[PDB]
């Protein structure tokens, strides 16, 4: 499923003209400030839910479990611990 | 020793230049103009080429049909071409048909109708030419090469111009172009073959005396181009042959390195598998390419303009899995112009060029083209003695010094057309412009 240079396995290409300029002719950091602020904001905003929802859920689960465990091993939690074992 | 090129002026500033050959019976007279597409802006780009089509479509005296008949009756033919910096209109005839031909040329240049009906008719013919250059692969490659090397500059524009301009060119724009540009101080009347100079000067006084002079007469061949290292890829897997051009910014007509660049170009040279002698050529690139079947052909070039040039190579190949090798070995031969060339290669190339620059001038049309080109680019015809002296002045040190400033580690413009999947990206090509071992 992959060939090599000259016969890579692409369907025939026709009609596309491609253009680019030398690395010495270009500013490598052109538009960096706009990218760093606005592009990163767009990309992050669009993926935020997929990180926030599972992280926040599993952190809540952990927080509740760790707080209960801590409470069960206090004086106040003696009776509830006795039942739990 | 060839006969001396005679040169005279008129009062308006029209140059007449002639070189007689009493052994031939035919003559080429014509007008070389120091003007071309480069003189257009973006809005009237295409005008100069448009005019060339209309110059043959009838004048104030002769209709299109009468024009046809008049030339047919002469016996010879007329020809024209427009380039970026030069326009030519010439007539090949019999010895004694020269006064007719000068008269017809003077007519079509000064007194052309440019009738709205003919503008409208050619507007379709030219539109069809846009879709048929597509076949002339070398021209496609070189036009993309200029477009990218001189990105957004006048030298980068096509001669035909965009489709949009073709639909909007008026007789007004045509008239304005030829009134501003086709002035006497930018024109040379050239005769070669069976022409008498004194006869030609009289014919010039008869037909070209009422030519406008420009307000500010600069010398002939008077011009800032900023080369862009870049690439155009026009991949077409259905084509069997890849066409590739690689160029760097080269030298103008009047550069001090003009001959050094020609010698360097001759060290790489040309190659064509279809010519029998090409397998035995001395050029190292020729030997690599022929032994390994890397290409069908290659042609080194050193194109000059008034204020810049392109120096490089044009390759054609069916070997689509070894395009990388072809490009690699070509650029490693260029590296050697900086690192390795000695008097061996330099003196061999000078020998070959000393003849080559003379041999090219065969028939009357080649001689006329040589007088016309030299007069419109340098302001004078350079004698073979001067040319022999300038070539002799090129040393190996000059070649190495030129290559180190022009080729070594420099940006290239690169155009690839056809099955070019194997042509690597810009960086890997441009990395071959130097050698890490040196």
């Amino acid at each position: 499923y992959m060939g090599w240079w000259g016969h890579m396995g692409s369907p025939p290409q026709k009609g596309i003209a491609g253009y680019t300029i030398s690395p010495f002719a270009a500013r490598p950091f052109a538009g960096v400030v706009h990218a760093a602020i606005f592009n990163t904001f767009r990309r992050t905003k669009n993926q935020a839910l997929f990180v926030i929802l599972p992280v926040s859920f599993f952190y809540y689960v952990w927080t509740q479990a760790s707080e209960k465990n801590e409470w069960l091993y206090t004086k106040a939690g003696r009776h509830e611990l006795a039942k739990a074992l | 020793v060839s006969p001396k090129t005679r040169t005279s002026n008129l009062k308006n500033g029209l140059t007449i230049a002639s070189e007689s050959n009493p052994l031939v019976q035919t003559a080429t007279v014509g007008v070389w103009i120091d003007a071309g597409s480069r003189n257009e802006n973006a809005y009237n780009n295409g005008t100069a080429h448009f005019f060339e089509h209309l110059a043959f479509k009838g004048t104030d005296k002769r209709s299109q049909h009468q024009l046809e008949l008049d030339i047919e009756n002469m016996g010879g033919h007329l020809n024209a071409y427009t380039s970026r910096e030069s326009t030519v209109y010439y007539a090949k005839s019999f010895k004694d048909d020269v006064p007719k031909s000068v008269e017809i040329l003077a007519d079509i240049l000064q007194h052309s109708k440019l009738a709205e009906s003919a503008i409208d008719r050619e507007r379709e013919v030219i539109t069809r030419e846009l879709e048929e250059v597509n076949k002339q692969y070398e021209e496609v490659v070189f036009d993309h090469l200029h477009a990218t090397a001189f990105m957004n500059q006048p030298l980068g524009r096509t001669i035909l111009g965009p489709r949009e301009n073709i639909q909007t060119i008026t007789n007004t724009e045509l008239r304005k172009f030829i009134t501003e540009n086709y002035t006497a101080d930018r024109m040379v009347l050239v005769g070669a073959g069976a022409v008498d100079h004194d006869a030609l000067v009289e014919l010039a006084e008869k037909y070209f005396s009422h030519l406008p002079s420009s307000q500010s007469p600069v010398p002939l061949g008077t011009p800032i181009p900023n080369f862009v290292g870049s690439e155009v890829r026009l991949r077409d897997d259905t084509m069997p042959v890849a066409h590739i051009a690689i160029a760097v910014e080269g030298v103008s007509w009047t550069s001090e390195d003009y001959y050094t660049a020609l010698v360097a170009q001759a060290i790489i040279g040309n190659y064509d598998r279809a010519v029998g002698t090409s397998r035995h050529q001395g050029s190292r690139l020729s030997n690599i390419v022929s032994e390994n079947n890397l290409a069908n052909s290659f042609q080194s070039f050193s194109t000059s303009y008034s204020d810049t040039g392109l120096w490089g190579i044009y390759l054609t190949s069916e070997n689509t899995t070894q395009i990388d090798d072809l490009v690699h070995f070509t650029l490693k031969e260029w590296n050697r112009l900086s690192t390795s060339v000695s008097n061996l290669q330099v003196e061999r190339a000078k020998s070959q060029l000393k003849a080559g620059l003379l041999l090219s001038l065969d028939g009357t049309t080649y001689v006329a083209e040589d007088i016309g080109r030299q007069l419109t680019t340098l302001g004078r015809r350079v004698t073979p003695a001067e040319v022999e002296a300038k070539l002799e002045a090129v040393t190996e040190h000059d070649v190495r010094a030129w290559a180190q400033k022009t080729l070594y580690d420099k940006d290239i413009a690169l155009v690839g057309l056809g099955p070019i999947e194997g042509l690597y990206d810009y960086n890997r090509i441009r990395n071959d412009m130097s050698m890490m071992r040196w």
